[PDB]
């Protein structure tokens, strides 16, 4: 019975009351179908690989910084992630985005999902909040890259029984902001892949902090097209892969 | 050595709007022509691969110096 109480003002027990700060985070939903070809394959959630550039400058991996001096002018890293399942293997480069917190997927018939997003105050992680300022400065540069391919590790699915700690964003329709970057795909294992991103305040929605974007890919055939992505996929269906 | 019938290839759909310095750029590669519509790929350390519209001059510079040192 932990009684130690997580404090209250903590940005993890829950948000903040400063009029002039924001719980700023990111939802990337994206739904793949699976060409009529590829063999089963339902093991979700086989594995991910999370890693970051050097970052700030602690020991510059044989020149991967600046080099030099490295104060706090300027020096952007990207999150990568490799998480594999559904014998599809998937990775992402988030650069001056949220810091994702939440890992889940799932499978269902010759398609699969992932949901890739930040967790909300008050779900036992941390959740930093920042100005109007930083905010409209970050969903500016935040960028998300994508790059898909065919995997074939049969190895088993590692999930958790721990529901998936949810971003409390909705996909719903509003302000356009392109944040997707690049998005390679090789045929040989995708036919069809919606992406829907998002970006706002986790405690309440704030419109001008609120933005959208993303694509339908289907048959080769790419469309934009911003529509109420909230139902592209069964978010319950969803499993923490850790 | 029978080449494949017609399948699809990897072609850009999209670009990073972020600029990544040469710190960050290792190796490059170019998408392909089966689609009227290329672009150039440039390599990282912590990420992969990144497509980069060749319509900005910071890109061609890029290329151009990968292409000596």
């Amino acid at each position: 019975m932990p009684a130690s109480l997580q404090q209250s003002s903590s940005s993890s027990s829950s948000c903040t009351e400063e009029e002039n700060k924001h719980h700023m985070g990111i939802d990337v939903i994206i739904k793949v179908t699976k060409q009529d070809q590829t063999p089963t394959n339902d093991k979700i959630c086989q594995s991910v690989t999370e890693i970051t550039e050097s970052e700030s400058d602690p020991d510059p991996e044989v020149e991967s910084e600046d080099d030099s001096t490295s104060v706090e002018d300027v020096d952007p890293p990207t999150t990568y992630y490799s998480i594999i399942g559904g014998g599809l293997r998937m990775n992402f480069g988030f650069t001056k985005c949220p810091q994702i917190k939440s890992i889940s997927e799932s499978a269902d018939g010759n398609t699969v999902n992932a949901r890739l997003s930040s967790v909300s105050p008050g779900q036992g992680k941390d959740s930093p909040a920042i100005t109007h300022e930083e905010a409209l400065a970050m969903i500016k540069d935040c960028e998300v890259s994508i790059d898909i391919r065919c995997s074939e590790e049969e190895k088993d699915s590692d999930i958790k029984t721990h529901p998936v700690l949810g971003s409390n964003i909705s996909h719903k329709k509003v302000s356009y902001e392109d944040i997707i970057g690049s998005t390679i795909v090789d045929t040989k294992c995708v036919k069809n892949l919606e992406f829907s991103v998002r970006i706002g305040d986790m405690c309440k929605e704030s419109s001008e902090l609120e933005v959208k974007d993303g694509f339908k890919y289907v048959d080769g055939s790419a469309s934009k097209g911003a529509t109420d992505d909230t139902s592209l996929i069964d978010s319950t269906k969803l499993k923490a892969c850790v | 050595a029978p080449m494949g019938s017609d399948p699809p290839t990897a072609c850009c759909f999209s670009y990073t709007a972020r600029k990544l310095p040469r710190n960050f750029v290792v190796d490059y590669y170019e998408t392909s022509s089966l689609c009227s519509q290329p672009a150039v790929v440039f390599q990282t350390a912590a990420s992969a691969q990144v497509c980069a519209d060749p319509s900005e001059s910071w890109v061609q510079e890029y290329v151009y110096d990968l292409e000596l040192n």
